[PDB]
């Protein structure tokens, strides 16, 4: 009683197609990769070249935060954009092997060179970006979503001595939640942060790496939590304002309001 | 051949046989084996069906060998279980259900020992819910289905309810903070009447100690740690203060390092 | 045919002569071996050194 050999989910000619799917997301040429995303995010009743996929997309996160490549990052986080954008596909039961690859990707030590960590913070804002598209469909259940994440994110923040990109994730991550989640959490990291800018600025002797990392982190963390204020706050006042936000705000965030009325302006 | 079956019966006949020290040996032997299996298939097979016979046989120390068997071809970092992980689930979650057919009293407790069996299974199931994702989704139905409803004996609630606390922290967190608080009143019910059938009376105790110390924790993270009488309130009166209290012990274990 | 036509997975041929009988004698190694240790620890032992 020796039983019959098993036979996978899938066939011979999806599982190539499937290996098209992979060499694609490796693929150099744009038009080979733009198929490829076009291919995910429009094969509906496909659902059975997932997870095994997406598995092993995470553990190639894995691999690959070891091998620190933004390359490889960046087509994985188009082709999760890509899968969350497949409308059949539906992620629920698939989700709990994907989401912490997603948060790899936001945390830290996307280190290829330390001149080039410039792209990695766009990949923070893309990444993010994602999670915000994730968080609308899953948290009416139990609420690892909302709840792990911002807690997640809350205690990231309160992580004093760990590298600025930490930083920058946890804060952007929180940025893409929406604008009551920051009028309930920069409302005191306004000025405790504020605090952090000018630990960080007027600070060190000299590391002009974390300088002009954290510099620029806290320009864009800046002008980007500026429209809740502006939401909020009418923009009078600018040199009390300033004063309401610890100065450093002051007056780049009266610019962000000014360039706010520019866009209540604009309609 | 021939040496198959050879070792197959000697360590078959120390994994009955109550000689101690080779009963250890013989444990440390399958974990630490470079390339023991082939005898895997027959191994597992012995247990399923050893199981069942000593279900119908309630040999508590059979099982016990049995648990510690299963443990060590865990402990293969060869072993790749898989394949096989279906003969094993049987044996042992039945090993979580018997219809307390043994004698009462010190069983009890080692209905408790059988709740080592019970680490086995998230020690199955971290590495093994690789599937096309099924285990941890069928063994958390079962307990479901264990847990939820009445005509339930207290092995079977005990063993179902230790299971799930092996399983972990938002396993509690989700599903066993609803009917906390209904199945607390089926103990209170146990409580507080009738007197002889203390197999059920001390059983629901140790439910009790069950629920206590092990439900703790993830109330002490989730609920802040004042109002020690209003989460008795909030929680049906019987686990407060002593939730509070061990609440108060996993603080100060937490703030220990 | 990635959508409409389907396939047969068979998946397992492994059949690489000295490598397969490289794995069975090097297995039959193993449970001698094993069964050595097993029987060494059990019963009466005398040694080659001093308690090995």
């Amino acid at each position: 009683x020796x039983x019959x050999x098993x036979x996978x989910x899938x066939s011979v000619e999806q599982q190539l197609y499937y290996k098209e799917i992979t060499e694609a997301c490796v693929g150099s040429c744009e038009a080979k990769r733009a198929e490829a995303l076009q291919s995910i995010a429009t094969d509906p009743g496909l659902y059975q070249m997932l997870p095994r996929f997406s598995t092993f997309i995470s553990e190639g996160v894995r691999v690959n935060v070891v091998q620190n490549n933004l390359a490889l990052l960046i087509y994985l986080m188009r082709m999760v954009k890509a899968l969350m954008d497949n409308p059949t596909l539906y992620l629920e039961k698939y989700v709990h092997e994907l989401i912490p690859a997603v948060m790899t990707c936001i945390v830290s030590r996307q280190l290829c060179l330390r001149p080039d960590v410039d792209n990695h913070w766009a990949l923070r804002d893309f990444a993010a970006r994602l999670v915000a598209q994730i968080c609308k469909h899953f948290s009416t259940t139990t609420n690892n979503i909302q709840s792990r994440i911002t807690k997640t994110f809350t205690k990231s923040w309160v992580d004093e001595k760990t590298p600025w990109t930490t930083r920058y994730g946890s804060i952007a991550g929180l940025a893409e939640l929406g604008h009551d989640v920051i009028k309930t959490l920069i409302l005191p990291r306004l000025q405790q942060e504020g605090e952090r800018i000018r630990s960080v600025l007027d600070g060190p002797v000299l590391s002009n790496i974390d300088r002009i990392g954290a510099d620029h982190v806290q320009s864009l963390l800046l002008k980007h939590c500026a429209p809740v204020l502006a939401k909020l706050r009418p923009p009078p006042d600018n040199q009390d304002a300033y004063r309401a936000e610890f100065g450093s705000l002051g007056p780049l965030l009266c610019s962000q309001v000014v360039k706010a009325r520019a866009q209540a302006a604009l309609q | 051949s021939v040496e198959q079956q050879l070792y197959y019966k000697e360590i078959t006949e120390a994994c009955v046989g109550s000689c101690e020290a080779k009963r250890a040996e013989a444990l440390q032997s399958i974990a630490t084996d470079p390339g023991l299996y082939q005898m895997l298939p027959r191994f597992s097979t012995f247990i399923s069906e050893g199981v069942r016979v000593n279900v119908v046989q309630n040999n508590l120390a059979l099982l016990i060998y049995l648990m510690r068997m299963v443990k060590a071809l865990m402990d293969n970092p060869t072993l790749y279980l898989e394949k096989y992980v279906h003969e094993l689930i049987p044996a042992v979650m039945t090993c979580i259900v018997s219809r307390q057919l043994c004698l009462r009293p010190d069983v009890d407790n080692h209905w408790a020992l059988r709740d080592f069996a019970a680490r086995l299974v998230a020690q199955i199931c971290k590495h093994f819910s690789t599937t096309t994702n099924n285990i941890q989704s069928r063994i958390t139905k079962t307990f479901t289905k264990s847990w939820v409803d009445e005509k339930t004996p207290w092995t079977t609630r005990y063993g179902s309810i230790a299971g799930l606390a092996e399983l972990g922290h938002d396993v509690i967190k989700t599903l066993i903070l609803p009917r906390l608080q209904q199945e607390g009143e089926r103990i209170r019910s146990v409580l507080d009447g009738p007197v002889l059938s203390n197999i059920d009376r001390i059983g629901a105790d140790h439910v009790q100690s069950l629920l206590l110390k092990h439900c703790a924790p993830v109330l002490a993270k989730l609920r802040p740690p004042p109002d020690n009488q209003d989460a008795y309130r909030a929680e049906f009166g019987s686990l407060g203060p002593l939730l509070c209290s061990q609440v108060v012990k996993a603080r100060a274990q937490a703030a220990l390092q | 045919x990635x959508x409409x036509x389907x396939x047969x997975x068979x998946x397992x041929x492994x059949x690489x002569y000295q490598v397969l009988r490289e794995k069975a004698a090097s297995q039959r190694r193993d449970v001698e071996r094993a069964l050595t240790r097993f029987m060494a620890k059990t019963g009466e032992t005398q040694s080659l050194f001093k308690d090995d």
